[PDB]
């Protein structure tokens, strides 16, 4: 539907080193105020809370990640990147239906 | 019969740690969301978050960054943390709980007055009032701090006809009264007590009302 | 733990139909809906369900698509897809909402996920 | 942020008539088939006491006199009929969004008969004078309406100045207010004066009422 929320995802994809900082942004094309969720999915395995409500850390993710946004602009920080993170990302939003993801952003 | 009671300091200095327990009798915490709840002096309510019964938390976006909420399932309390404190966080805290039947905060703790402030513990001076069908007699709560003050008459058995009044705040000092009516047939013939304390110095005091 | 465990990989004929399950455990499956997505490479969510009532909610790309119900009795939420083409072969995932209301309505807790293939 | 607009501020019912309270949110606390408004009681020196909730649901336990309805983003609860024990705050709280908040509150007056202050003075105690403190108290008790001026004299004379006072929430079996007037002197200055006089004004009398004492 036209009045369908997207969430738009950036960047595609991206390489860095162990122990680097990279961020990734999310825009919405309509304020969600702060409902909007981090996955981390590794290949073959389902997508794994990471952030929720913008910036709320789910039980047991490390501190090296972080959530932070409102409205329309949401941006999830990995810090210290490990190969574990070595994974796709995507957002979420639950504001409105339908729910919609980003399109993924793959760090490798 | 669920039961929920806070305890923790009832002054706090600024930029310190606030610290809160809520102790849990008759449900278990391993059901339910367990929330922290503050109002404020101008009565304000905020809601502050919770701790669920699986362990997840909820943190109201204003205080997102500054509250932690634990729990000991073994027994049974949870805890909240505010961190760097300022006059501003200057409240009654409540923890009450959430069950699915309704989705509401639906049983609530008396709630525990919390001060920030840098002014010191002093102890209250209390002074009868004496001077008909009726006659009224009081007790003068001076200059104590911080709050609270409880007042009683005759141990709670005088309940009807009590005025306490809210507590004025003069100087970084309290000053709060309560007044009596009763009928002048039974005083000075029956005693007239006022029982005043004040946790945060351990004051109690019995004051008998006395004819001049 | 809470866990989601769904059914094993599906080969489907085109314009035949298959129904999925998740039968789930470790928390009160009545008192929490269960939302279903699909993955080609990006994430879509298919729709809801309420295990208490049978109500559901489906994302209009979908309506003609999937059908959801649940079985009370043996915590299972099903899936079924109808009549489908190369554009269904997908991985299929349950997932439970993190918490009650629209603020709670994260997906917190995933299944492994389904494979269906279209040949 | 989700705000939730409570109104009037305030209002004042009589006894056995209708109260009707209205709360608005900012956005739509509906979510899976529930409004997620809920509506409480508050008395002072009290917590807040769950009446209605999930928007329409008698909590268990709570009179049927209140009742509530509404969806999406307007609400109302209604006490039908006001009795004495009603004089409290009324909230509304939401739950659906992120993040979960309060109404203002509305405080509900019960409008019953006027009556005038009872006024008492009392001399301070030889404990706060051996103390060196002199502390003149003055009681304005169960009085309605809540508007009330005090003055205090001493010899004849009016004093501003050393005086503090404290006014009660409605009473919730009579429906009265009171006030409590404390004019704080040295025991020094206290007795160098002979009388000591607190009058109050209020809507029940074209003269103030007064009470006295000579030391």
């Amino acid at each position: 539907g036209a009045s369908d929320i997207v969430m738009t995802q950036s960047p595609k994809f991206m390489s860095t080193s162990v122990g680097d900082r990279v961020s990734i942004t999310c825009k919405a094309s309509q304020n969600v105020r702060t409902a909007v969720a981090w996955y981390q999915q590794k290949p073959g395995q389902s997508p794994k809370a990471l952030i929720y409500l913008a910036s709320s850390r789910h039980t047991g993710v490390p501190d090296r990640f972080t959530g932070s946004g409102s409205g329309t602009d949401f941006t999830l920080t990995i810090s210290n990147v490990q190969s574990e993170d070595l994974a796709d990302y995507f957002c979420l939003q639950h504001w409105n239906y339908p729910y919609t993801f980003g399109g993924g952003t793959k760090l490798e | 019969e669920v039961q929920l009671q806070e305890s923790g300091p009832s002054l706090v200095k600024p930029s310190q740690t606030l610290s809160l327990t809520c102790s849990v009798t008759g449900d278990s915490i391993t059901s339910g969301y367990w929330n922290w709840i503050r109002k404020f002096p101008g009565n304000k309510l905020e809601y502050m978050g919770y701790i669920s019964y699986s362990g997840s938390t909820y943190y109201n976006l204003s205080l997102r960054s500054r509250i932690s909420i634990t729990r000991d399932t073994s027994k049974n309390q949870y805890y909240l943390q505010l961190n760097s404190v300022t006059t501003e966080d200057t409240a009654t805290y409540y923890c009450a709980l959430i069950t699915t039947t309704t989705y509401a905060m639906d049983y609530w703790g008396q709630g525990t007055s919390v001060t920030v402030s840098s002014a010191k513990t002093t102890p209250p001076s209390v002074y009868p009032l004496a001077p008909n069908s009726m006659v009224t007699l009081g007790c003068l709560v001076k200059g104590y701090f911080p709050e609270p003050v409880t007042v009683t008459w005759n141990s709670g058995s005088l309940s009807s006809g009590v005025h306490t009044f809210p507590a004025v705040l003069q100087s970084d000092l309290y000053t709060l009264s309560s007044s009596v009516t009763v009928p002048s047939s039974t005083w000075p013939s029956e005693t007239v007590t006022c029982n005043v304390a004040h946790p945060a110095s351990s004051t109690k005091v019995d004051k008998k009302i006395v004819p001049r | 733990q809470v866990q989601l465990q769904e059914s094993g990989t599906e080969l489907v004929k085109p314009g035949a139909s298959v129904k999925l399950s998740c039968k789930a455990s470790g928390y009160t499956f009545t008192n929490y809906w269960m939302h279903w997505v699909k993955q080609r490479q990006g994430l879509e969510w298919i729709g809801e369900i309420n295990p208490s009532d049978g109500h559901t909610n489906y994302n209009e790309k979908f309506k003609s698509k999937a059908t959801l119900t649940v079985d009370k009795s043996s915590s299972t939420a099903y899936m079924q897809l109808s009549s489908l083409t190369s554009e269904d072969s997908a991985v299929y995932y349950c997932a439970r909402p993190w918490a009650f209301g629209n603020y709670g309505a994260w997906f917190a807790y995933w299944g492994q996920g389904t494979l269906v293939t279209v040949s | 942020n989700i705000v939730l607009t409570q109104s009037p501020v305030s209002l004042a019912v009589s006894l056995g008539q209708r109260a009707t309270i209205s709360c608005r949110a900012s956005e739509s606390v509906d979510g899976y088939g529930n409004s997620f408004l809920h509506w409480f009681q508050q008395k002072p020196g009290q917590p807040p006491k769950l009446l209605i909730y999930l928007a329409s649901n008698l909590n268990s336990g709570v009179p049927a006199r209140f009742s509530g309805s509404g969806s999406r983003t307007d609400f109302t609860l209604t006490i039908d009929p006001v009795e004495a024990d009603d004089a409290a705050t009324y909230y509304c709280q939401q739950n659906n969004v992120d993040p979960w908040t309060f109404g203002g509150g509305t405080k509900l007056e019960i409008k019953r008969a006027d009556a005038a202050p009872t006024v008492s003075i009392f001399p301070p105690s030889s404990e706060q004078l051996t103390s060196g403190g002199a502390s003149v108290v003055c009681f304005l008790n169960n009085f309605y309406p809540k508007d009330i001026n005090v003055k205090w004299k001493i010899d004849g004379s009016e004093r501003q100045n050393g005086v503090l006072n404290s006014w009660t929430d409605q009473d919730s079996k009579d429906s009265t207010y009171s006030m409590s007037s404390t004019l704080t002197l040295t025991k020094d200055e206290y007795e160098r004066h002979n009388s000591y006089t607190c009058e109050a004004t209020h809507k029940t009398s074209t003269s103030p009422i007064v009470k006295s004492f000579n030391r």
